[PDB]
């Protein structure tokens, strides 16, 4: 699965 | 409810099964991750084959063993399987949740 | 327009400048991510001292040189400096933009 909390 | 998107992080707090989570609303993650510092103890998990991937990949990461109960504030309810992982820096909702949540979004 | 939040990647088509752009609407991040393949080779791009936060591990990106005007089907617009990174299976639409776009979250 994808996951985008980078910022 | 509604909540506009903004610079801010856009919050959600509910409980799963007995305990209350506040976690980060992510239309981004196809999944739910629960921090391991926030996991109760006594909260069966399991391994799993699969693998958790955008900036870099987690491989294996543990996962709920049992489906939880979700609830808001409003006692809408359903299941959730989140996954739980250390460093995290906070609960992420992600779409299979917000999917039962029946979220819309919208422009004016 | 309205877009429900369901398993299936919530997407959005939009221009950046010129270029037409497809993405992920990520309300997980306060910026936004163009992929380095679908990044123009003629726009410049710079070191910054910005740490994305990833999946225990941590990108040090690209960012645009100059602010890019995007604009929507309904021509809205506005300004955005995304960050470019390699390896990244999408474009991501931050909440920079989204902002922007003044896009809500509702339930019924």
């Amino acid at each position: 699965p994808y996951v985008f909390a980078m910022h | 409810w509604v909540q506009p998107i903004t610079a801010q992080k856009p919050s959600l707090t509910l409980w799963l099964d007995d305990k209350m989570f506040t976690g980060l609303i992510n239309t981004g993650a196809d999944v739910t991750i629960i921090k391991l510092e926030d996991w109760p103890p006594n909260w069966p998990i399991t391994d799993t084959l699969t693998n958790l991937r955008g900036i870099g990949q987690s491989n294996n990461p543990k996962q709920s063993s049992k489906y939880l109960t979700w609830r808001d504030k409003e006692n809408n309810s359903g299941l959730i399987k989140p996954f739980v992982i250390p460093n995290l820096p906070v609960n992420l909702w992600g779409r299979d949740l917000l999917s039962q949540m029946k979220i819309m979004m919208a422009s004016p």
